[PDB]
């Protein structure tokens, strides 16, 4: 269903960004 | 020769007529406008009864004040118990239709019909057990309209050919036939003292009948419609009535004359049934208007409106301690108020 | 009461016309539906033409189609029938009949036997 | 006292049991009220088909029909007609052939009267349009009861069976228009009008068909569908 | 057939040899007996619950 | 502090326990090795996760084994190196660290969307609750079967927001929520089939149209959904059971929640056929106009705007399918309560009655 659809991009995107932010701070 | 007959027939009407209008002075209404009208009554409902498959068409008091028994165009005739909101006893009726119901005096037989032509008996208190008929009675051509208990060995029954008769339930005889009605009768009741009763039938008129003697005494006109229900007041000398002319009229026995008239300009339906209370100062009514009005009998205006149906009441009730009251109608629910 | 009256009946050759006449009293008139009911000798009753409350709806038989006409007053409580161009089989006896009911569009057992809201007719011969 | 209270209630509970299978069979069962003249021929369809009021009982796949006749009630019908509001259809019964009356025109009367009833507005009618066979026959004079009859021409629709001469068409078609219009006139409650041109043992499928409409129509109605 | 006049007229004059009261007497005669029973009317005068059955 | 600087440091002890001595680099864990020479160790996923077996990615290394068994995405295994002078590790200089390895806003967007949506839907929806269940007499098989669609509505609005807020503003009840989520939407979409069935059930079986039917009903319509989402649970639990099982991770997993859901909305879909066709017939024995409203009160309480996207896979159009699907879905309890409740049914006149009455 549309629900699970967004439950499941959302959270792959706010993982995606909360690694991306940590590599980016403290790598450079 | 039929022109001289209809000369006489006419000009004895008019005599009717001008001695009436000739013994009258003065309205109820005049000379009872000095009592203090009675305050608007609110009533309510205190409990409802359910178990009907459909339009229910007829009840009846017990003289207890605590028992009714009602039917329904299903076949089932059902006993309720009002104290303690239970049914007691159910008849499946060999007829599908029915008309009307009765209730005796002393609560051992209960009555009912319909379009069948047949009136059945039953005996609630049979040493058998359980319930069965007692006796089943017929001979009119027309349907059964409605009867009543004047005690436990005589029913007089209504029907629609302009025919009316007295039972002697252990002979099963017709023991005298009423006649003089041009149309279907509709509704009967019983004096309090069982001396007389009154029919209203499908001619604009009522009519007044000798147990005993059996023919008719006088009858009314007030009406411009077919009569439809019709009931006593708490003693034998007056009794009023409703038609489908949206109109209820009073009339008194003794004075044989129209005593009152109960309009609205707001009502456009037809009446099916009337009563009064214990004191008789406090006539009720229903309506199609699937809503049933209260009136004070003696001041001719509306004190309350009882609105707990959603289809037309077909029957109404009073207890005769004059505690509640009891409705049914065309939907599966009857309401009982006090 | 509910009474009626009607008259204007009479012998009247054929090809002439002629005018019936009703009466009412003791009920509201303007509310109650009205009909015209004939009965031919040895025959039953028959319908013949009816009209609304306010006489706006109109009818009749088709065997008095274009040569019956009928008219209302509701100020005078009066009812009239007009007919015109008479041949034998018209002969009958007429009847003031009133619709059972007020305020209603239906109208049952007007042509019925023993109808209690039915004047003593009216004869018309050719 | 508690006893008799308990033995209330356990009556109660045994006539609620008792009474719901009754509920179930009066709900899954309909009734069809049968009308029409004394003389159009009702016994030759009654007997197709299979004290007042009579009744008969039959069955057609698997669903209860109960038909009721008038029978021996008397001629006026203004009251007893009001109880049968709760009929699922009404099956009417006229004699096309049409004598003491001008039969035709009192059934056309008998049947606006019925229609316009503001109790009957609920409940839909069939009309079987009987003694066909007899009708054709005979007119092999409609002008004189319906001017009409002289320019009224069969409609380009009508599907005549082979054999059938045309005036007999004409005839059938302009009886059926009658009604038709009759009945179309108001069209304002969930009442229907289904007529049908009968001889026929096959009336009972029609009379099947009509009420699966019947029903149906009246579902979507309460969905607001149509 | 005048059997249906026959009965009617000699209903009718049944009917009117019969007399009848004046109304006023009527009216005093309602009026005495609601006053005889208006003291004992549950639905006129409400009642408590201690003793209504109802409740 | 940082979950994550543990999640990386975690392999601290894996090459102090080995131990140009192993240095844990804040990208990459690096095991020890000689002096001068070359070492080439491989980089995880989570930092790759962006693009998780979307893209293949080389290894080059000549061997590495540490029970290293399963892996959840093999093509995402880079390779990072890193020279070992005398002095230790020298800087990854030749851009090898990196070289192994607008939708916010859009997301926020729909979220607002279809919190309004559920909102507004589910103040119109108790409204219409509380209007509908006054009246004693309205209820019936019909009222019935939609009291229970609404309650159905009403499960699956709360049990969204409260996901929303208990798991955006490992815990188990995450995992609860999550269950009791899908357990409500799945109830909504098997009842939107059901009420779809009743409906076909009630115009084809004319006669005898009800013979115990709505009990069966009340079965299918919620107890299907409970031994789904509990075999589902079940199943999750015996896989993977990182996070809080919003990933849908494996299809075959999210095989068994997704298969009812597309079959109930094309069973309805050829109810809804078989619907228009049978109503056709009705309108022509002697209707665009009527037949284009019909078609439009069917499609709320049919629920077909699922249709356009239930057969294409999820992945594709996530931009255009996704807002259709459910910001604007999201209406669809406003919509039908007030379609049915408030514009048709008996409900209005009763309101009328009893208003002039009081």
């Amino acid at each position: 269903h549309s629900d699970a659809v967004f439950t499941d991009n959302y959270t792959r995107l706010r993982k995606q960004m909360a690694v991306k932010k940590y590599l980016n701070s403290i790598l450079n | 020769e039929l022109d001289q007959l209809r000369q006489e027939a006419e000009q004895l009407k008019n005599q009717i007529r001008d001695a009436r209008k000739a013994c009258a002075d003065a309205t109820l209404s005049q000379i009872t406008n000095n009592i203090d009208p009675v305050g608007r009554i609110q009533m309510r409902t205190r409990r409802t009864l359910r178990g009907h498959l459909a339009k229910i068409y007829a009840m009846h008091w017990g003289t207890d004040s605590r028992l009714l028994v009602s039917a329904s165009q299903d076949g089932k005739l059902i006993i309720w118990d009002s104290y303690t909101t239970n049914k007691v006893h159910a008849i499946p009726l060999r007829s599908s239709w029915v008309m009307t119901c009765a209730y005796a005096p002393s609560g051992n037989y209960v009555a009912c019909g319909g379009l069948d032509n047949i009136c059945s008996i039953y005996n609630l208190k049979t040493r058998e057990g359980n319930v069965r008929v007692s006796r089943e009675l017929a001979g009119h051509t027309g349907y059964l309209s409605c009867c009543r208990f004047l005690d436990d060995n005589q029913i007089v029954t209504s029907s629609g050919d302009t025919t009316c008769a007295l039972w002697d339930i252990e002979t099963g005889q017709q023991t005298t036939t009423f006649t003089g009605h041009t149309g279907d009768v509709m509704s009967l009741s019983l004096a309090p003292d069982t001396r007389l009763f009154v029919s209203g039938a499908c001619d604009a008129s009522a009519k007044l009948w000798d147990v005993r003697e059996g023919m008719c005494r006088q009858t009314f006109t007030g009406h411009e419609s077919d009569i439809n229900a019709i009931c006593f007041f708490p003693n034998g000398n007056a009794f009023a009535t409703g038609s489908d002319d949206a109109t209820c009229r009073l009339f008194d026995l003794r004075a044989d004359q129209e005593l009152m008239t109960y309009s609205h300009d707001n009502i456009i339906c037809g009446i099916t049934s009337v009563s009064f209370s214990k004191s008789g100062r406090l006539l009720l009514a229903g309506y199609d208007d699937f809503n049933c009005n209260v009136w004070d009998a003696l001041k001719a205006d509306r004190a309350g409106v009882l609105a707990g149906h959603d289809n037309r009441v077909s029957c109404l009730g009073v207890t005769d301690d004059g505690m509640a009251v009891a409705t049914g109608s065309w939907d599966s629910f009857l309401k009982i108020w006090n | 009461q509910v009474q009626l009256q009607e008259s204007g009946g009479g012998l009247v050759q054929p090809g002439g016309s002629l005018r019936l006449s009703c009466a009412a009293s003791g009920f509201t008139f303007s509310n109650y539906k009205m009909n015209w009911v004939r009965q031919a000798p040895g025959k039953g009753l028959e319908w013949v033409s009816d009209i609304s409350q306010s006489g706006a709806s109109i009818s009749y038989t088709g065997s008095v189609k274009g040569r019956f006409t009928i008219s209302r007053d509701n100020a005078k409580n009066t009812l009239y029938l007009q007919m015109n161009s008479l041949k034998p089989e018209d002969t009958a006896v007429y009847y003031c009949a009133r619709c059972p009911a007020p305020f209603t569009r239906d109208c049952f057992d007007v042509t019925s036997t023993t109808y209690a809201y039915r004047g003593q007719g009216t004869q018309v011969t050719v | 006292q508690r006893n008799e209270e308990k033995a209330q209630r356990e009556a109660n509970k045994k006539i609620e049991k008792q009474l719901q299978k009754d509920k179930q069979v009066y709900r899954a069962t309909h009734r069809l009220l049968l009308l029409g003249a004394g003389e159009s021929g009702k016994n030759t369809i009654v007997k197709q088909m299979r004290s007042g009021i009579f009744e008969t009982k039959f069955q057609v796949d698997k669903v209860n029909f109960h038909m009721f006749d008038v029978g021996a009630q008397r001629d006026e019908r203004r009251k007893w007609i009001q109880c049968f509001n709760d009929v699922t259809a009404i099956i009417f019964v006229v004699a096309s052939s049409s004598n003491q009356t001008n039969r035709l025109q009192a059934a056309l009367k008998l049947f606006d009267s019925i229609w316009n009833n503001k109790w009957l507005r609920d409940t839909s009618v069939i009309l079987f349009l009987n003694k066909q066979d007899l009708l054709a026959e005979k007119v092999l004079k409609i002008e004189d009861y319906f001017p009409e009859f002289a320019r009224y021409t069969t409609p380009e629709d009508a599907t005549p069976e082979p054999g059938e001469d045309p005036r007999v068409t004409r005839a059938k078609y302009f009886i059926r228009d009658e009604f038709l219009r009759i009945s179309t006139a108001s069209g304002d409650g969930r009442h229907y009008c289904y007529p049908h041109f009968t001889c026929d043992t096959e009336n009972i499928r029609r009379v099947f068909n009509d009420c699966r409409d019947i029903i149906q129509r009246m579902h979507l109605r309460q969905y607001e569908l149509l | 057939s005048i059997a249906q006049a026959r009965k009617l007229v000699e209903q009718l004059k049944m009917e009117a040899n019969i007399d009848r009261i004046k109304v006023s007497k009527a009216a005093a005669d309602l009026m005495a007996y609601c006053e005889a029973h208006a003291k004992e009317d549950p639905l006129l005068t409400p009642v408590p619950a201690s003793e209504n059955p109802f409740r | 502090d940082c979950i994550f600087k543990k999640e990386q440091a975690m392999c601290l002890e894996k090459i102090q326990r080995a131990n140009c001595p192993g240095m844990w680099d804040n990208i990459t864990c690096w095991k020890p090795a000689h002096v001068g020479e070359m070492v080439l160790v491989s980089c995880p996923e989570l930092f790759r996760i962006f693009n998780p077996d979307q893209v293949w990615e080389t290894e080059t290394i000549g061997e590495s084994d540490f029970g290293d068994s399963n892996s959840l995405d093999l093509s995402d295994m880079g390779v990072v190196s890193r020279n070992c002078t005398e002095d230790g590790w020298s800087e990854p200089f030749p851009h090898y660290f990196d070289a192994c390895g607008d939708q916010d806003y859009y997301y926020l967007s729909v979220k607002a969307l279809y919190t309004v949506g559920y909102s507004t839907s589910l103040v119109t929806l108790t409204t219409a609750m509380v209007i509908l269940c006054r009246f004693r007499k309205l209820h019936c098989t019909r009222n019935f079967i939609h009291m229970n669609l609404f309650v159905s509505f009403m499960l699956r609005a709360i049990s969204v927001f409260i996901k929303d807020w208990i798991l955006y503003a490992s815990t188990v009840e995450c995992k609860a929520v999550m269950v009791f989520f899908h357990y409500c939407v799945v109830s909504n979409y098997f009842w939107l089939f059901i009420e779809g069935l009743y409906l076909f059930t009630l115009l084809v079986e004319t006669f005898f149209p009800e013979r115990r039917y709505f009990y069966w009903y009340t079965i299918i319509g919620w107890g299907t959904p409970t031994v789904c989402v509990t075999v589902w649970a079940t199943l999750r639990l015996y896989f993977d059971d990182t996070g809080c099982w919003d990933m849908n991770d494996s299809t075959a997993l999210w095989w068994v929640i997704k298969g009812p859901v597309v079959g109930s909305i094309m069973v309805n879909f050829v109810l809804f056929i078989g619907i228009i066709v049978i109503l056709v017939q009705k309108l022509q024995s002697p209707i665009y106009l009527r037949l284009a409203r019909s078609t439009l009160l069917l499609i709320p309480l049919f629920g077909i705007h699922y249709t356009v996207f239930a057969f294409s896979p999820e992945n594709v159009s996530k931009r255009e399918r996704l807002v259709f699907e459910l910001g604007l879905g999201s209406f669809q309890g406003f919509v039908v309560a007030v379609l049915y409740c408030f514009l048709n049914g008996e409900v209005q006149a009763e309101i009328k009655r009893k208003w002039r009455s009081w």
